[PDB]
């Protein structure tokens, strides 16, 4: 089939820097090629058509080039508002296709660093009563990425953990993260101190509570 | 001109489902229409299209699994025998061509959500998040056990918006969804309003320090 191979799958750039994304077609697609930007929750937005022409209203910081089987999108003067997933797409044929789109490229924009604000929430009484509890730890407004470690009476947890990170903030590049630890009510009662540890670089921020004091 | 999709819903595997794309302000004798889907967190997948003249084309994986048809103002996508792999937001989008100039997919709908599961639709359980027992506080609510997506969460009926952070939902191993929302307030009644339209339900939980 006609195949679109988009690389790399992820790229990062400082604010003000340049991002380059490549698209390889398995057959000569003769510049019948478009580029899109997409942010979570929204449909994609056309940026470039006919390989190198700017769609209406799109900034000239976005540049399309290439021909035959090899195409490139360049983004200059990168801003937080550009943090998104980018897709190429061939409009050369609808026959013998598996996917008209490339696999996408996530662009991470490195803005001003910010240390996380961390909070821990013990499970409410109404949770304990269901047989299962979820302990919630949140890391708010941070950049670059952090690691979360959960500790129960000083033993590192390796199971029962789920992490959910927002997309980058389009104004300031920061993330928010929720991390949850889920245990049976019996398992939860089998221990005293519950700790969320959030590490950025080498700097750790810790929040804890004692099950008893709740 | 505009495009809008409808018909997405929770459906059991094997139950045929038809999606509809209604178009306004342009002709389907000028524009070609395309169906594109996207599973949560994943890339765009072209499903197929229907040209101005009526010729329909499907992606190789999609042949025999979908049928596309159109009238003068709508385009249908029928999903023949849904499987759990078909869970996704489905978009309708228009494209066109000039002499040698492919114009791209320039107009898209907001998408319609298809969820394929043998599970029954289920409303959320809502649990308060408060610090263990400065003058300002962050409170929250943990919303768990719902299907299908989405739920909406507001604070004090949308009047509290500053300092609100809602996290993306997470599918559980049960196949149910969870999300959480926190709000920072000055410690002066703070209520999270959780709506789940798919089960005709709304839950208000007043969160206590």
């Amino acid at each position: 089939a006609i195949k679109m191979t988009q690389t790399p799958s992820s790229v990062s750039a400082a604010v003000g820097g340049t991002v380059t994304i490549n698209c390889q077609a398995s057959e000569d697609i003769k510049r019948y090629l478009a580029w899109y930007q997409q942010k979570p929750g929204q449909p994609p937005k056309l940026l470039i058509y006919a390989a190198s022409k700017l769609a209406s209203g799109v900034s000239s910081r976005f540049k399309g080039s290439g021909s035959g089987t090899e195409y490139t999108l360049t983004i200059s003067g990168v801003q937080c508002d550009d943090a998104a997933t980018y897709y190429c797409q061939q409009g050369y044929t609808s026959s013998n296709v598996n996917n008209a789109f490339g696999g996408g490229t996530e662009v991470v924009v490195k803005g001003d660093p910010v240390a996380p604000t961390v909070l821990i929430f013990p499970p409410a009484a109404d949770q304990v009563a269901t047989g299962t509890v979820t302990i919630v730890c949140v890391a708010n407004k941070y950049f670059p990425d952090v690691t979360v470690t959960w500790e129960v009476d000083g033993t590192t947890q390796t199971t029962g953990i789920e992490n959910s990170k927002t997309p980058q903030n389009s104004a300031d590049c920061t993330y928010n993260l929720s991390s949850t630890l889920t245990l049976t009510s019996t398992q939860y009662n089998s221990h005293k101190e519950y700790t969320c540890k959030v590490t950025q670089g080498t700097t750790s921020v810790v929040q804890s509570f004692n099950r008893g004091d709740c | 001109q505009s495009v809008e999709e409808s018909g997405g819903r929770l459906v059991t595997p094997g139950t045929p489902l038809t999606l509809t794309c209604t178009v306004s302000g342009f002709s389907l004798s000028t524009y070609t229409m395309n169906w594109v889907r996207q599973a949560p967190g994943k890339g765009l997948e072209w499903i197929g299209d229907i040209y101005t003249d009526g010729n329909t084309y499907y992606a190789n994986w999609a042949k025999g699994r979908f049928t596309i048809s159109k009238t003068s103002t709508t385009v249908d996508l029928k999903i023949t025998s849904p499987t759990t792999e078909d869970t996704a937001t489905y978009f309708c989008a228009r494209d066109s061509w000039d002499a040698s100039s492919y114009y791209g997919l320039d107009l898209w709908g907001q998408g319609t959500l298809v969820t394929v599961s043998s599970g029954q639709p289920k409303g959320p359980s809502v649990f308060p998040l408060a610090p263990c027992c400065s003058s300002t506080v962050t409170l929250g609510c943990l919303v768990k056990g719902y299907l299908p997506e989405p739920v909406t969460v507001t604070w004090n009926s949308g009047t509290l918006t500053n300092g609100v952070r809602t996290f993306p939902s997470v599918r559980q191993s049960s196949g149910l969804y969870s999300l959480s929302s926190v709000v920072s307030v000055t410690s002066s009644p703070v209520t999270c309003n959780v709506a789940h339209p798919a089960t005709n339900t709304k839950v208000d939980k007043t969160v206590a320090p």
